[PDB]
RNA sequence: CUCUGGCAUGCUAACUAGUUACGCGGCCGUCGGCGUAACUUCUUAGAGGGACAAGUGGCGUUCAGCCACGCGAGACUGAGCAAUAACAGGUCUGUGAUGCCCUUAGAUGUCCGGGGCUGCACGCGCGCCACAAUGGGCGGAUCAACGUGUCCUGCGCCGACAGGCGCGGGUAACCCGUUGAACCCCGCCCGUGAUGGGGACCGAUUGAAACUAUUUCCCGAG
């Protein structure tokens, strides 16, 4: 009757970003499969899930919640709200889904680049950009990523 | 008493063997517990998981799985094992109770019971794989 | 300066821009329906959704 | 044996044949690499205790097995350099020292088919191994 | 302890001779054993289709279908040469064991 | 004399139709020019699916 | 017992070649030319030296039995296919040549073909490559 | 710089700040002590032992430990 | 239309494919250990069943149809074939297809020997392998599909290994072979340092004629 966790009383504020209820009352599927990238990753799920099953232990032991509270939380508040198109310039909104499919684009892109030249593992930086990208940390690479879209759409507008 | 059902992924055919044993599954004489991979662990416990631990503890399950690769096989006995109830309960027992376990697994994952007709596509000259192509020279 | 309002599709128009990238639809507020606008979105967007637009005043000339 | 941790098992087992010194361990053991494809020497002195306990562990699973079919199973991804890797067996006197090693116990006998099998008493010791190291967790 | 197999090409003359054989010996009233069916081997000719070089590197890729089916019957080999002199066909070929 | 030793390598080898040494197709006991066995496809039992 | 020791010297001078006393035991007699990764696990074996240290635990006791099975490693049962120089054009005896030995080992075949003027000497004096392959495009 | 080995000076700095860290990983070691990795996982071996530390999952890619009895 | 993929405790079948009983032996249930009885779910491949925008709803003069949705192995997948007319596109080098021209004994005929086609200040194009943090290094332990085979390999013996010496099978669903593949998985090691990442270039074999080191094998350099 229950999952990988309890996960009771699941709470999604915002009514748009309601799509991702397949593990609710898979967004674990799609952070596995958008992590194995960059070339010398692709076909390895398996590895990945090694990567997300350690990086809900950094979780759920740096916060006293839910680990999928921080992952919901990650992209919900780094999802982009407007983009800048060659119209020939207007900000755009983007979506209900773009904004999930961006957002953990950029947590999966984050820990990468800052991780290669670094000496870091893969399986803490995943869980670093997440407790980062919540609240807007102002340190992380999505929000650095979502603030920059979205100052330049209101420039050229 | 009698029950043999394939489940398969691309290749690799399971048959699981449905018998009226004590409870106590076990791979070919090799329990479920040490199937590598170890992570994919909780995709064989689906059916016992989810499931009551009370309608598995009259049936002895001894699959024997050929072909496919590790994740291939670690999907197909579970499936193997999944349609093994389903047509014990059919031959022997009303559907209501066979009707009762059908809906509660296709609830959580349709691959458990409905066989998936995937397979991979054949290469076509030109390029590695089917669709990707060797890189064009201009000029 | 003007506060983040939310809108809810009503009917798509279908797509538009110059590749065909952003699809301008007409959105229709939760809190006060005394306010219609066309806003043009850029992504795989179903009947009924909601999208966060930020200006809430400039148009898009259709 | 296949209710405890294969692993685990040739972990245990690999204990029992160095405790009872009566294997053959060659002189040779530490300077030769297990297989072309692999570059340096093993990093564990007693590998030859350990690749004893895994080949005797195979012959339980399937008999008639040889000295061609056990490099086979001890294979890996040669990089060829520049070149493309590929797959390459292992070495076949480390593998036939192994099963001429099982062969000074009563554990592994010749069957006339071909190939090397199991012992009555090779299969009694291998099973309270797996019976003990079960009883551990 | 005789073992018919049956060497065949095309499938339409390897079912029709396989179906006289059956009858061709039921009416001796011989326990014989069901047509069996053996795995089909194609043979795979991948051909480059200009005949020099000047092209857009097209291939056109052969099959040879070659199709094997076994008849076991335990009889005496007494009279079984007028059976198989009334199983003539061609394109198929019959060695009895 | 006048008979060298070519059994091994390229030479020995020739098309059974034009005594051609490019284009071999050896396998499954042809031995015939890749321009000529298209022409005899058919004729063998080889056909394109 | 992770804490240095006194004796701890990150620089070990050995056949006028430095050792970085931060790598293994192994890898740190690398850098010396003559001695690979190959050569080096294998004269600490037999020398009964524990894998698991780094170069700076090694006192001075311990230094001088690692250099004696390097210089003739014949006297310690190490075959002759390990060595470098199996068959010398001058010397010939087996005998793996080292840092200091190798410099003049091979000059001595490059003006040994110089001073015959063979074919294969020629391109080392030109500035050429003696190829095994193609020469039209590589620089 | 780097350090392979481990010295007196610091022996005593890291029995008095790893257990006070939320993550305990030889990846975070290694960054704050200026460990080179090799000398951090075996250090969490001689932690564990003498009760400063706890093991909630090993793996050959990623160890996590925790606070010991902090709650 | 052809071919191929797809799913019936279905039909037709199986000692060159198995499965379930039983017997026997080993071991503390396990056993591709052995042997004969049932059977065709698994395997193989013969024919014929199935899928049409047929039912639901909506839209469209209501048609053509499209969209969404029951039920379902599919609301289908890839491929082959592919006109008319045309091109100074490629092919006289694939032909004992071939016009004309040239050569024809001191031969542009072809037999043999030697070398070149691989020769380099450089330019371009198709690829390989990397610049490792998601990796590399040593163990162990699980897995295959189209294939191929007179030449592929099996087992004993010897060998650092490439190999070598012996004994057998397979002209093939039979032997190789239950294709024990890599990636992946489980431990350990290494710790960002052109390093243990990357490898260019630089005596022991094997089929010959190792020149110009065919390539491999070991060590070192790298
Ligand atoms: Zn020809």
């Amino acid at each position: 009757l229950f999952g990988k966790w309890s996960t009771d009383d699941v709470q999604i504020n915002d009514i748009s970003l309601q799509d991702y209820i397949a593990v609710k009352e898979p967004i674990v599927e799609r952070v596995t499969n958008s992590m194995m990238m960059h070339g010398r990753n692709n076909g390895k799920k398996l590895l990945t899930v090694r990567i997300v099953k350690h990086a809900f232990e950094i979780i759920h032991l740096l916060t006293g919640e839910n680990p999928l509270q921080i992952l919901v939380n990650a992209i919900i508040n780094s999802g982009p709200r407007e983009d800048s198109t060659r119209i020939g310039r207007q900000a755009v909104d983007v979506s209900p889904l773009r904004r999930v499919n961006q957002a953990i684009w950029l947590l999966c892109t984050g820990a990468r680049e800052a991780a290669f030249r670094n000496i870091k593992t893969i399986a803490e930086c995943l869980a670093d950009e997440l407790i980062n990208a919540a609240k807007g940390s102002s340190n992380s690479y999505a929000i650095k990523k979502k603030d920059e879209l979205e100052r330049v759409a209101k420039s050229n507008r | 008493q009698s029950v043999q059902v394939f489940g398969r992924k691309k290749t690799a055919t399971a048959v699981a063997h449905c018998k009226r044993g004590n409870g106590l599954i076990k791979v070919n004489g090799r329990p479920l517990e040490m199937i590598e991979p170890v992570t994919l662990q909780y995709k064989l416990l689906e059916p016992l998981l989810l499931l009551g631990k009370e309608r598995f503890a009259g049936v002895d399950i001894r699959v024997r799985v050929k072909g496919g690769g590790h994740v291939a096989q670690v999907y197909a006995i579970r499936q193997a094992i999944s349609k093994a109830l389903v047509a014990y309960y059919q031959k022997y027992v009303d559907e209501a109770s066979k009707k009762e376990i059908k809906d509660i697994l296709i609830q959580y994952d349709r691959t458990l019971l409905v066989a998936d007709p995937r397979r991979c596509e054949s290469k076509k000259f030109g390029g590695p794989g089917a669709r990707a192509r060797y890189q064009k020279s201009y000029r | 300066v003007q506060p983040i309002k939310l809108a809810r599709v009503t009917k798509v128009l279908g797509r538009t821009g110059s590749q065909g990238q952003c699809t301008q639809v007409r959105v229709e507020f939760m809190d006060d329906s005394n306010r219609s606008i066309i806003r043009n979105v850029k992504g795989p967007v179903r009947e009924g959704d909601v999208l966060t637009l930020l200006e809430s005043e400039r148009e898009a000339r259709r | 044996v296949k209710d405890v941790n294969q692993q685990e098992f040739v972990r245990a087992l690999a204990a029992f044949l160095k405790k009872s010194g009566k294997l053959k361990v060659p002189d040779w053991v530490d300077i030769v690499k297990l297989a072309k494809h692999k570059e340096l020497a093993p990093c564990d002195e007693n590998w030859f205790y350990i690749r004893a306990a895994s080949t005797v562990r195979h012959l339980y699973l399937r008999g008639g097995v040889g000295v061609g079919s056990m490099t086979k199973i001890y294979g890996g991804r040669k990089r060829n350099g520049v070149c493309p890797s590929h797959f390459s067996v292992g070495s076949k006197n480390v593998a036939r020292k192994v099963l001429q090693a099982l062969e000074g116990l009563k554990m592994v006998e010749k069957d006339p088919n071909g190939g090397r099998r199991l012992t009555p008493q090779g299969t009694r010791d291998l099973d309270r191994i797996a019976g003990q190291v079960a009883a551990a967790s | 302890r005789i073992r018919i197999t049956l060497t065949s090409r095309n499938v339409k003359s390897l079912e029709k001779v396989c179906a006289d054989l059956i009858r061709g010996a039921k009416e001796k009233s011989l326990k014989v054993k069901g047509p069996v069916r053996m795995p089909t081997k194609t043979l795979r000719i991948t051909t480059r289709k200009t005949p020099c070089g000047e092209g857009s590197k097209t291939w056109d890729r052969f099959q040879m279908r070659i199709h094997k089916r076994l008849i076991d019957l335990h009889s005496p080999s007494e009279i079984v040469k007028q059976i198989t002199s009334i199983s003539i066909e061609p394109g198929v070929e019959v060695e009895v064991t | 004399y006048w008979s060298h030793p070519r059994k091994y390598g390229q030479g020995s080898r020739s098309c059974r139709v034009c005594s051609n040494r490019h284009g071999l197709i050896r396998k499954y006991g042809l031995n015939m020019c890749r321009q000529c066995f298209r022409q005899y496809a058919k004729d063998i039992g080889f056909v394109k699916l | 017992s992770l804490v240095i020791p006194e004796k701890f010297q990150h620089i070990l001078r050995v056949l006028n070649t430095n050792i970085d006393g931060r790598r293994k035991i192994a890898f740190a007699i690398t850098a010396i030319k003559g001695v690979g990764r190959r050569y080096a696990h294998v004269v600490l074996r037999k020398a009964d030296i524990d894998l698991n240290k780094r170069a700076g635990e090694l006192t001075e006791d311990e230094v001088e039995r690692v250099v004696t099975i390097m210089q003739n490693p014949r006297q310690y049962k190490i075959p002759d296919w390990f060595l470098n120089r199996q068959k010398d054009i001058k010397d010939g005896k087996y005998s793996q040549v080292l840092a200091n030995g190798l410099d003049n080992k091979l000059r001595e075949d490059l003006e040994r073909l110089k001073k015959i003027r063979a074919h294969r000497g020629l391109r080392h004096f030109w500035g050429l490559r003696v190829r095994g392959q193609h020469t039209k495009t590589t620089g | 710089n780097n350090l392979v080995l481990f010295d007196k000076a610091t022996y005593d700095k890291l029995y008095k700040e790893v257990p006070n860290y939320k993550l305990i990983t030889p990846a975070v070691v290694s960054e704050r002590l200026k460990i080179r990795g090799s000398l951090a996982r075996a250090a969490l071996q001689e932690l564990l032992g003498k009760g400063l530390i706890k093991l909630v999952s090993k793996h050959r890619a990623q160890v996590i430990y925790t606070r010991n009895t902090k709650g």
